[PDB]
């Protein structure tokens, strides 16, 4: 009835975090009685003013996915945030596209409430210290800042894939993400010079409270280096006006709500 | 192999200074080029980079898929996937010497600045 404290008395802090055991949604799902179909929850002891949708880009994929959730779940309903779950799943064999998919969510997510923060995060990142809130900030939040990845380090100052997150003001200043990046590498360093180009500057936990963990895969043949993005990160100054928000276009095949999260596959197009 | 910034950097220090490009400018480098990983083999175009360096076989080692380059470094392409750079770097410095710095497009635009970062203090 009164508003969330600033710092959850929920936090543990630093949690172990493996891959080594398997998962059952349904037991996820048993040990989540809160969570409510569709992958939502609004804590109802206070009242978070943290309205945040969290998006998945996503493609065959589905035991990431698992733990994601497993760990995720029990997570951000200790930090008392106003959340909902969405994999962006996209359909086809044209290369990925993370940051596309990260407009697409954004869209829709919207369609379901009035979302005020978006987290955008690869199924792959887990965090492993709850007090590395998955929620918005003054500036734009980079969250997997010490991924084992790059030995529990920053890998370089302007790094910010992995997992973000963006108030919508923030993203709506920067005409959202580019829609051009199809194949792998640089879309992450793009949306980097937008946050720049507009002024902002990038928020961080410290090395400590910002450990995470990410579950190492086999090679994607469908999201090869992409060949262009070397010349693409150069022009972010003058493509993020005509690249974004304002030119998203695509197809919603299916809306599939799940009890712990919400699907959305699309077509998305092809690299034009 | 991953290595470290500093494993790549103390490997390399021959190359320091050569064609005007310094340790740290390399180290930058390396990390957007290959994440550091000796093994990073990318092959797009009709043609392979291979290893820290990405030294591709269109005009750089021979490889068995596109036999007969000019192989100007005078190496097998394969050769470019262990753990010892000697070769890589000779043949890095070759590519430096003939084409120079923008062989690796990682260069211009993420470090052109903030290079500090990118210093090993390690002994
Ligand atoms: C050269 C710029 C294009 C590119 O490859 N950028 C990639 C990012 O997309 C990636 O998130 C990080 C971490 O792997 O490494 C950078 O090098
Ligand atoms: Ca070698």
């Amino acid at each position: 009835l009164t508003a969330c404290p600033e710092e959850s008395p929920l936090l543990v802090g630093p949690m172990l975090i493996e891959f080594n055991i398997p998962v059952d949604l349904k037991l996820v799902e048993q040990q989540n009685p809160k969570v409510k179909l569709g992958g939502r929850y609004t804590p109802m002891d206070c009242i978070s003013p943290h309205k945040v949708a969290i998006i998945i880009p996503f493609r065959n994929r589905q035991e990431h996915l698992k733990y994601w959730l497993y760990y995720l779940h029990p997570i951000l309903q200790r930090q008392q945030l106003d959340y909902g779950i969405y994999v962006i799943n996209q359909a086809g064999e044209s290369m990925f596209n993370r940051a596309k998919l990260l407009n697409v969510g954004f869209k829709e997510a919207l369609k379901d409430y009035d979302y005020n923060c978006f987290v955008f995060s690869d199924v792959d990142l887990i965090p492993m210290n709850d007090h590395n809130t998955y929620r918005c900030f003054s500036q734009p939040r980079h969250i997997s800042v010490a991924m084992d990845k790059f030995g529990f380090s920053l890998p370089y100052v302007q790094y910010f894939g992995g997992v973000s997150a963006l108030s919508k003001q923030q993203f709506l200043s920067i005409n959202g993400f580019p829609n051009n990046y199809w194949g792998w590498g640089g879309e992450d360093d793009d949306i980097y010079n937008r946050l720049a180009f507009r002024g902002m500057s990038v928020s961080r936990p410290n090395a400590v409270i910002g450990k995470c963990r990410m579950i190492r895969h086999s090679r994607d043949k469908k999201n090869e280096p992409n060949p262009q993005r070397f010349d693409r990160i150069a022009h972010t100054k003058e493509t993020m006006l005509s690249d974004g928000l304002n030119s998203l276009t695509y197809m919603v095949l299916e809306v599939q709500r799940y009890p712990l999260y919400t699907k959305i596959t699309v077509d998305i197009g092809t690299p034009s | 192999t991953e290595l470290t910034k500093c494993k790549v950097s103390h490997a390399i220090k021959d190359i320091d200074g050569y064609q005007g490009i310094s340790l740290l400018e390399w180290a930058c480098v390396l990390f957007h080029t290959s994440g550091y990983d000796t093994q990073a083999v990318v092959n797009d175009n009709g043609s392979t980079e291979y290893g820290l360096f990405q030294i591709s076989d269109r005009f750089w080692c021979k490889s068995s898929e596109f036999p007969e380059s000019e192989n100007i470094c005078g190496i097998s392409c394969d050769k470019l996937l262990d753990d010892e750079l000697d070769d890589d770097i000779a043949c890095a410095k070759k590519i430096l010497a003939i084409k120079g710095i923008d062989y690796w497009k990682a260069y211009k635009p993420m470090c052109s600045e903030k290079l500090e970062q990118w210093r090993c203090e390690k002994p």
